[PDB]
Parts: structure tokens; C-alpha cells; sequence
């Protein structure tokens, strides 16, 4: 699938934990963790848009007690081809 | 009563032993995912959403999983920061004086 | 209004406060063509086609009734020759 | 149809109520009734996760009031890959 | 890992959940899963000692409010070789 | 076009939402994604004044509820030569 | 070392003594200290379930009192395998 | 040609619009753009006096409104040589 | 000797006062001076735990009323082996 | 000269300030100016004491009024051999 979820934390361990629920929660990738400065850290997985759903709510349902907490949680179904070249194609 | 460094700093170091419509209104309507995750508007027929009653995936079954116990410097935060009055002009002369824009200060935090 | 380019900019240093700090630039409706300075409230580069209303209007364009201006640049001209 | 649809009913009539449902609601495949013992029968579905979504609710509200009624509706958007050795592939 | 961790639960649908959730929490391997007789279901999972009482942990949590619920949850840290015997070695 | 459209939001998933209605709305180039500090995100984006217009237009109001939002939402129909040197021409 | 133990601080004082801690209390790996960003710092150590869990417990009592404190003491006693992909393998 | 300008905002979006004003009120180089960090953006601009002066006054009324606006408008008309070591002489 | 001392302040400066104190008071030898983001900056000594307390002590007082002040001020006798992966050796 | 003044500021703009006017109020060498995180600025210079003490306080007269302002005024006059590795020789 090419949709994208992503969630926005507080901290690296909501993050953390978001990213782990997302992934056993459906079938979806990860494909990027970002510190975007100021404590924000976001991460981002691909997959159908069914499937990324179901992952970014159970992730948000996740993190959202841990530390800090859950900033945001969004779905895009088909990004734009532009957009494709400021996300992460791989994690590192 | 012994003098010297160990009477420094008591109740600032720890370590020591010591210490040791169809759609829901914009404005009152948060989405719990935003974008195509999006439950504000009111989707009849077979949608992906899910009933009360049905269980699994996201919910305790995704938060109950791991254990968790829980425990600002900006320039946003700084904008109501105290601040010294603002510096007046008093010269005279056409120098282009206005006073009513945005604070201008030239060296020492004059006014220009 | 009028259409005129931008050439360059202007500087005045001890023009009269009611100016506030609003930029000032040089335009003619082409070159060699009589030069006039304006109230720029776009923000515009030289070589640029731009509208220029003057009158009374040009007083409010540039930000108030009682500014002191005959001569404001209202906008940019998408595509001019 | 990595998704997976579970509907579990007290007796076999509101199972099949909920088996009908669930195929009609979306285009989710009937991979295994169960007869469990003690009167339990378990009707499982595979699908995309919207699929199974739309098909568990349909499946949920249809069978609730036949018989002796429902026992418990339950999707998975993806087991784990372990789970699936206790799935049944094709209704036998 | 040696050790044995069981969930016992009314009706087939807490238990394929409980077995989900035991593969994901933890290290452990699921081994069965046994119907018992009268609507009783039993999955067992085998691993390290830390890694079964987290997976037991996790799985009787989320099995609790499935359906009809959750009968047991137990773990056996060391299995006497004679009860191997009794135990399926690889889920079906 | 050297018009330039520019968003601002707290966080990069407002930001990524702001880029993708700006990209999809109109004939825009995303030309760089920036990590100010302490949490700004800035996407900006090249075209013709009224291209730049409408994307900034539906950028501004998409991501406006996404995470902690919008900052800013500007345009600027011609850059002075100078900011060239401090705009990205690329993203990644 | 299978399980993965998170401990996040505001700053790096009560993140030292709290990976001090866990490296004291059980046998755990510490694999990273993250400077996440705006005064976080996450420290992550590996092992074995039990010795994960009594590590993570012993940081969060030591750095409870040290510094701006505790933010979260997170436990995940089998991260998803693609979540390895942005976990640390050794302290930089 | 000599004086040094300065507009210091919050969030990027604003710290370019200002460098934008300064280029084209008057004939100043722009030097530098500064990420200070936590969100503060600085722009400086090298020139004449006059043109400074000018381009300052401008830079600051266009920027004042601007994402979450301006932190410093500032005019230094003969900089020390020794202050010159930590100016930038070219932006990026 | 092998004991820590750190000292955290919000800012540059009380952080050098405090180090100017501590290596005034004690012979403990400075190693580090870390800045952590979001303007916390922490400086870390090395010595035998009698310097080591006494310099911490002697750092903690004269920092405290110096710019935004102080934030920790802890010792640990003897770090765990693994932690000195992550504490600097000399400052830069 | 081997006395130290450092003036810290809230923004790069009334540290710029703050070392213009140290440098031209006495006879003090402008040696470093760190930007520290969260904003924080911290400008340091050199000299004798009696030329440090004059160009801290101008320094800060002349920076208070500036942006966001003056945070901290600090002199050491007989800096400890073992501060000078963390002390910048020459700004950059």
C-alpha cells in the first residue's frame, strides 16, 4: 500500500511505543522516525489505507498515556509525488 | 562544627549516602485522526468504522500491552517575557521620527 | 491607475515621520520615461510592472488617511511586457 | 485478505445469519466455521481491514437478535504470523 | 525457552485473541490450542520465564473482555519432562 | 513561476498535511522542508502568484486542525534575488 | 538481549542516574542515549525480560528525585522487528 | 556599507518575510539567516547607514505581523572589528 | 579517581561558574561540558569521592543565583561500566 | 587579560548587541559566542579585570532594551586552568 500514518509525540518514548503498537497492530511498514526539534518526534508508516487506519488509531490509543503523550495522528491515503521527497523511504 | 566545602550546597546535592448537517461542526469537533481518518462527517453504509459492541486492534488491545508509568524554553514561550520600558525619542529635526511602528534600536538600545 | 517598473530603490533619511517605515521606489513607465517615487505596500523588485494609484487613494493604499503620499504601488502586474 | 473478521454466536442459526451478513456487507472470504463445543460456533472472515470492518459490524447487528444471540465480535487487522497456524484456511 | 504459559477462556474467539496478543507481547512461541469440551478453549505458548509471565500477562488482559471472558491464565515455569506428553509441540 | 509560498505549523505532521494540500491544489514545486527550532516546521513551495495563492490558500486551511497547527501561511508573489540565497531550491 | 527498556529525563543529570541505575540493577545493554530535543533524553538499555523489567523499575525510582525528573519509564518486552530499524544498537 | 542590520522573529516564515522587506527597501547585502534555536530566526543585512536604517524600518513594519511575529528590530551603524568575527559573511 | 559529579543549569553561564567553582574547590579534573537542548547545559567532573563531593557541593552553591540557575546537582561515587559510553572523557 | 565576562541573552540579537558594546566600552577581547539551545545566547570576552567589569555592565545596559533581553551578567576573574578547555580561545 502507498497510504501514510503518522504520529506526532512528546518524547521519544511515546514515539517508541507508538511505532511498535502501529506495526503489530496492521499490516503497515515503518518507514521513519524524525526528531523535529523542541521535544517533537514523529513517526510515520506506509500501507493500504484500511490497514494504516486501523495502525495509527491503535497507536495514538497507545502513546497517548505515555510520557508526554500524543501530539497529533494523520492519515494520507495518496500523498502528492512532491511530498514523496521530503519523507523517509527507510528507517535508520 | 567542622568548616569548609561539606557546609556548602545542603538540600541542592543529591547521590550522597545521606540522600541515598451531515457534517459535525468544524469548531467543537476534534478528530481522533485527522485527515482521511477523519469520523467528523457522517458516512452512511459500509464504512470502516466500528460499532461499540466490536472489539480488537485499537483500544485497550493496543494500550494494555506494554507497561508504562509516567513521571518550556522557546522563543514562543519567551514572547511574554518582563521586558525593560521602551526606549523614547526625544530629538528633534526631520530624522524620519515616527513613533508609532514597530520598535526600532540602534546601539545601546536607543530609539530609531 | 498607471502601469510603471520598478527601477531601484529610494532612501530618505530625514523625511518627515508621518512616512512611518514604508519603502520608497523609483518607477517610470519605461525607461528613459520621467522618474517618480512611490509607496510600495507590496513589496516589489526592480524590473517589475506594477500598479501605481495616485489622488487621494494613495494615502489610504499606503496604510492611513492623512499618509503622506500621492503615489502607491497597489500591486504586481502578473504578466506585462 | 490479511485482515481478520471473528463472530462467535450461541448456536449455529445466528452463525450463518452472521456468516450471510458479513459476505454480503463487503468482500470479505468465509475461511472456517467452528463448532467449538458447548454450543459456541465461530464464524471467521479474511479480508482488507475496511472489508473486515464493515463486514463484522454488518455481521455484529444481523445475528444479535437470532437465537440465542451474540456472543462476541472481534477483528484483527493482522495476527501475528504464529496465529495463523490455528486458522483455519477454507471452511470444512 | 522452557517455559509454559496457558490461557484458558469460554469460547473460541478470546482465546485466538489471547494467543494474538501473547505472540505480540512477548518472546514466546504458540504451541496449541485445545478445545476442551463445553465451550472451554486452551492456548499455550512456550519461551523464556520473564518473557511468558509478560505474554500471560498481556493475553489475559486482553482476552478478559472478549466474548465470554477469561477462565484461566496460569504458568508453569519448569514442565516436567512427563507432562511433554500431554502438550502439542507445534499448533494446528 | 518565482512566487513563494510559505507554511509554518507546530510539528511536522501539520506541516506534511499543509505540503500535500498545497501540492495537490495547484501547479506548486516543494522546494524544501525546514526544522526551524523548538518545534517550527516550514514547507515552501515555488510556482506562478496565483498557483501559490490557492495552494497557500488550501494549505493553510487543511492543516489548521492537524496536531498543534498552523503558525503561518504567507506568500510572496516576487522574492528579491537576496532570499534566493537562503531559500532551498531542493527538498529531502 | 530481546527486551527493550526506555527511560526518558528532562535533561541529561537524572538520565545518567537512571542509566546508572538500570546497568546496576540487572543485566541490561545499555544501547543508546538520545538527545531527542528540547531538554529530553532518553536512555535505552536491552536484555532479557525479567532483567529489563527490574532495570527499568530501579532508573525510575533512582531518577524520580534527580534534576527536573522523570518523564516515562516504558517497558517493551518485544519490539516489532521493524521497530529495530530505529533503535539504537550502541551508545555514540 | 559597513553598518550591520538585524531582525530576529519567531518561526522562519517571518525572519524570511523580513530579509524579503530589507532587500527591497533599500541596496543591502544579505549575510546571513541564523537558526538560533527554540524557534528564534535572525536575519542580518549589511550596507550603508541610511540603507540599513531603511531597510530595517521596513523589514520590522512587514514582519511585525507576521506567524508569531518579531523579536528585534536593530540598527548598529559602526561595528566593532572585533564583533565582525562572529558575523557571517555569506548566507546558505 | 573515578566518581562523577554533575552539575545541570538552565544556560551557558551558570554552567561555567559552576565548573569554575568546582575545579577551584577540588582537585577533580573537568571532562565535559554537554549542551543538552532546550537550554539545558550540563558539566561533569571526575575525581575520588571526597573531591568529588566536595566539588559538586562548592559548584551547587556558587551557580545557584547565576543567570537562570541550577537544575541538578548529583554524585555518583562509582558509574556502572557500561554508562561511560556515554559520559565524555575530555570536553571540547 | 585573564578575567572573564559573559553576558547571556534570550536570542542571537541582544547578544550581537551586548558584544559590540563590551568591545567598544574597554579594552576586552570578544573570544566566543556559544548559541546554547532553547534560545539561549551567551557571548564571552577577555581582558583585565577592571576592563571586563566596565564591559559586562555596558553590555548589559546596552542589551536589556534589546529583543527578548538580557538573562545573566557574570564576571570570573581568575578563571581555573581547568575551565579554559570549555572556554572558546577564538569566536567563530
Amino acid at each position: 500500500g502507498i497510504a501514510l500514518g503518522m504520529i506526532e509525540t512528546r518524547g521519544l518514548v511515546p514515539a517508541i511505543e507508538a511505532a511498535d503498537a502501529m506495526t503489530k497492530a496492521a499490516e503497515v511498514r515503518l518507514v521513519g522516525r524524525q526528531f523535529v526539534g523542541g521535544g517533537y518526534v514523529t513517526v510515520l508508516v506506509r500501507g493500504e489505507t484500511g490497514a494504516v487506519n486501523a495502525a495509527v488509531r491503535a497507536g495514538a490509543d497507545a502513546c497517548e498515556r505515555v510520557g508526554d503523550g500524543l501530539v497529533a495522528a494523520h492519515i494520507i491515503a495518496r500523498v502528492h509525488s512532491e511530498v514523496e521527497n521530503i519523507l523517509p523511504k527507510a528507517p535508520q | 562544627r567542622i568548616t569548609g566545602p561539606g557546609m556548602l550546597a545542603t538540600g541542592l546535592i543529591t547521590g550522597t549516602p545521606e540522600f541515598r448537517l451531515v457534517c459535525a461542526p468544524r469548531s467543537d469537533q476534534m478528530d481522533r485522526v485527522s485527515g482521511e481518518g477523519k469520523e467528523r462527517c457522517h458516512i452512511t453504509g459500509d464504512d470502516w468504522s466500528v460499532n461499540k459492541h466490536i472489539t480488537g486492534t485499537a483500544g485497550q488491545w493496543a494500550s494494555g500491552r506494554n507497561p508504562s508509568m509516567r513521571g518550556e524554553t522557546s522563543a514562543f514561550a519567551n514572547r511574554n517575557v518582563p521586558k525593560p520600558e521602551k526606549p523614547g525619542s526625544k530629538i528633534t529635526g526631520s530624522s524620519g521620527n515616527d513613533t508609532q511602528g514597530s520598535l526600532i534600536t540602534y546601539s545601546g538600545g536607543a530609539r530609531g | 491607475m498607471k502601469i510603471m517598473q520598478v527601477e531601484k530603490t529610494l532612501v530618505s533619511t530625514n523625511r518627515i515621520a508621518d512616512m512611518g517605515h514604508k519603502p520608497l521606489l523609483v518607477v517610470w513607465e519605461k525607461p528613459g520615461a520621467p522618474r517618480q517615487v512611490a509607496v510600495d505596500a507590496i513589496g516589489c523588485i526592480p524590473g517589475d510592472w506594477v500598479l501605481c494609484v495616485g489622488s487621494s487613494a494613495a494615502r489610504e493604499a499606503a496604510g492611513s488617511k492623512s499618509y503622506p503620499s500621492d503615489l502607491t504601488i497597489i500591486g504586481i502586474i502578473d504578466q506585462w511586457n
